[PDB]
């Protein structure tokens, strides 16, 4: 199917954060972002997949990474810490 | 349910509405002082519209009979926060919260 990236993000977020914050479901959390993270690996195609990517791209991989380092840690701190980056991202993306 | 304990007073009629978006400071802690998050210690306010759920109910009612520019201490009931399982790693269990809120304004 065809998806704005724009879009993407901004219902991919709700989801993860209701799923964490309102479920205290991590696996859950895990599920929705994980697809999204991908689609960014394979790069812009679009004229507003690249502007989107210019924008947020930065701190959507940061993310990431925060992610990753709540996997090996086990510290919620680094879990907080990634969701600090996905608000910002959100707020701008509305 | 939530105990509102006014530090410094608001306009007294410029009250928030069901999808208004309020503008805080808050600092957060658990009922001994312990402070689990702070807008201030970030520099910039928090925005959540009311009526929403987008927060916890505590927030919500709290929040709602406070006026523009009014500080106010909020006790909240677990009931009101976040239960018996609170948040894992963060908030304890049953944990009663005390936010000390400023309503900066209305959006
Ligand atoms: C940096 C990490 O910071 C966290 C906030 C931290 C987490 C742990 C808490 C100790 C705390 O430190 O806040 C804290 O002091 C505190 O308890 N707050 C935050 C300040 C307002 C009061 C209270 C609160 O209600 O938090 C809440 C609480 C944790 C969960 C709420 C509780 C009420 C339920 O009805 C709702 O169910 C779903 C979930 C968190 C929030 O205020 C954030 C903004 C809002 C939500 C997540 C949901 O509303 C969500 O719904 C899908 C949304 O619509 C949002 C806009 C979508 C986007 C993508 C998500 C952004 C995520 C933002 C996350 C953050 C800034």
């Amino acid at each position: 199917v065809a998806i704005l990236w724009h879009e993407m993000w901004h219902e991919g977020l709700e989801e993860a954060s209701r799923l964490y914050f309102g479920e205290r479901n991590v696996k859950g959390m895990f599920e929705v972002l994980e697809p999204l993270h991908a689609m960014m690996e394979r790069g812009p195609q679009t004229l507003k997949e690249t502007s989107f990517n210019q924008a947020y791209g930065r701190d959507l991989m940061e993310a990431q990474e925060w992610c990753r380092k709540y996997m090996k840690s086990g510290n919620v701190k680094d879990l907080t810490q990634a969701w600090d980056l996905y608000y910002h991202v959100f707020r701008r993306i509305s | 349910g939530v105990q509102v304990e006014t530090i410094s007073p608001g306009d007294g009629r410029t009250f928030p509405k069901r999808g208004q978006t309020c503008v805080v400071h808050y600092t957060g802690m658990l009922e001994d002082g312990k402070k689990f998050d702070s807008s201030r210690d970030r520099n910039k306010p928090f925005k959540f519209m009311l009526g929403k759920q987008e927060v916890i109910r505590g927030w919500e009612e709290g929040v709602a009979q406070m006026s523009v520019g009014q500080r106010a201490k909020l006790t909240i009931s677990p009931d009101y926060a976040y239960g018996a399982t609170g948040h894992p790693g963060i908030i304890p269990p049953h944990a009663t919260l005390v936010f000390d809120v400023e309503l900066l304004k209305l959006e």
